[PDB]
């Protein structure tokens, strides 16, 4: 009974690039085709384009899904090892659902926390979400991020309507795909925000667009769970997780909130963890990534 | 002074960013009610900056006057940098106290616009340009700045800061025009 070699678990809720186009005020209940957003130049190179002096509005435009089926690693060498992990993954499938979760990805889809400067700046943050299996519409959804906080857990009956068709599609026996369309009204004559390379931006064929694993990291803003000072909320969630951009270090080795603590108890000594730090452990899990050293 | 009552709105905090958003909503709520919303005394300073690297700030300690500290009270164009940006309450304050003043004004600490009209007037040569456009061309000094948006530059900027000295004595005036101070209140005690 001792570790595996390598462990590979693929990336569920797995996103894509996001688009850019602009629309004008009070021009938008036709936001199908819209004029998108070209790459000028002005005078190193800051290549960096603006919206027009007419349009306002910035259509972002993205999708996503979830691949699901988190119960078989993707790479494992064990047979008893494995035996264990499956059971213990049975044991949380039989103890709990992916409601608790689906409510915070919900929380994380009602406020602008993936849009991370342009939200500043938009006056109505308004998310347009419609329901696809096919290539129409089935049902549709309206948000705004002013009247919804960006720190609080709050669950309203529409939040909880879409994380319910959301875990509907998570339970791994339906399958959901839902995409985002956000309106940052940045202004006439206001910079576009592309994502950036190692200026070096980023484009697409005849358009502008914005990375996706910035959107795969916004999306699981999770953390709270990090012993110093709570006062900033939810963060980034990873193993030896934090934010980059302050330069500290959250979820210690010094203490027990770390995932490989709890996954050596939780697999190996039978030591079974609490509730939250199991979902922690399914949050990163669920993320995907490479587990073992 | 006859009133023992004055505060100010300090900084929000966020996870969508570092402290230069916090900086941004903070330059967008002085545009709403201290800096862009006119008087003297409409800045924000804070007294968590060391002298030897002009530091910027890490608590809030306001000093204003009351319609410019009760307007970003309630108010709905505060999304966001309100889920965390919040305060106390208002109460009585010692009857002595001193005037010391601690700020940061707009100063001309380019060598880029006198430059520019030095070409566009001048026109100075190699030699010239070496000479007679002298070795005071360098302007610039650590000061307190945070991240800035504007279509100026391409990402986000710094800036400077200046202030005056004071003492225990007795006054009161106005800050610049730009959103910050020029011997108004700091974070003192």
């Amino acid at each position: 009974l001792s570790t595996a070699s390598v462990l590979a678990f693929e990336r569920k809720l797995d996103p894509s690039d996001a688009l850019m186009s602009a629309g004008a005020w009070a021009q938008r209940d036709a936001s199908q085709e819209w004029p998108a957003v070209t790459v000028r130049e002005k005078s190193q190179t800051v290549d960096v384009a603006n919206l027009p002096s007419d349009a306002d509005t910035l259509k972002v435009r993205f999708t996503l899904r979830v691949l699901g089926g988190a119960g078989t690693p993707s790479a494992c060498n064990d047979a008893a090892y494995r035996d264990k992990l499956l059971q213990t993954v049975a044991t949380y499938v039989n103890d709990q659902g992916f409601a608790e979760l689906a409510r915070r990805y919900a929380h994380n889809l009602a406020n602008a926390r993936f849009l991370w400067r342009n939200r500043v700046g938009a006056e109505a943050v308004e998310v347009r979400i419609n329901h696809i299996r096919q290539g129409e519409v089935a049902r549709a959804w309206r948000f705004d991020a002013l009247a919804i906080g960006l720190r609080d857990f709050k669950a309203d009956a529409e939040l909880d309507a879409l994380a319910e068709l959301i875990a509907s599609g998570l339970s791994g026996s339906g399958h959901v795909l839902l995409e985002v369309v956000a309106f940052a009204r940045i202004g006439d004559g206001q910079e576009v925000f592309p994502s950036q390379e190692l200026k070096t931006l980023y484009s697409v064929r005849d358009a502008a667009a914005i990375h996706s694993q910035k959107i795969g990291n916004a999306l699981r803003t999770i953390d709270t769970w990090y012993p110093d000072e709570d006062g900033l909320g939810p963060i980034a969630v990873e193993p030896y997780g934090s934010v980059t951009s302050q330069g500290k270090a959250y979820r210690q080795p010094k203490q027990k909130l770390d995932f490989y603590t709890l996954l050596d108890n939780w697999v190996l000594r039978d030591e079974a963890p609490a509730v939250e730090q199991q979902h922690y452990v399914i949050a990163n899990l669920i993320r995907g990534g490479v587990f073992g050293e | 002074m006859a009133m023992d009552h004055y505060l100010d709105i300090r900084l929000r905090p966020d996870p969508e960013f570092p402290p230069a958003q916090l900086m941004s909503v903070l330059f967008g709520k002085l545009h709403q009610a201290l800096v862009a919303q006119g008087g003297d005394r409409i800045g924000v300073s804070f007294p968590d900056l060391d002298e030897s690297r002009s530091r910027l700030g890490e608590r809030l300690r306001i000093h204003a006057s009351a319609d410019d500290l009760r307007a970003l009270l309630a108010r709905p164009w505060l999304e966001g940098l309100r889920d965390h940006l919040q305060f106390g309450e208002p109460a009585v304050v010692p009857h002595p106290t001193p005037y010391r003043q601690v700020s940061r004004v707009q100063a001309k600490s380019n060598p880029e616009r006198l430059r520019r009209r030095l070409m566009r007037r001048h026109d100075l040569s190699e030699e010239e340009a070496r000479k007679r456009i002298p070795d005071t061309v360098a302007r610039a000094l650590d000061l307190p700045f945070v991240t800035l948006r504007s279509q100026s530059t391409g990402q986000h900027f710094r800036l400077f800061i200046r202030h005056g000295p004071l003492q225990v004595t007795a006054e009161e005036g106005g800050f610049t025009c730009y959103g910050l101070s020029k011997g108004g209140f700091v974070p003192w005690f």
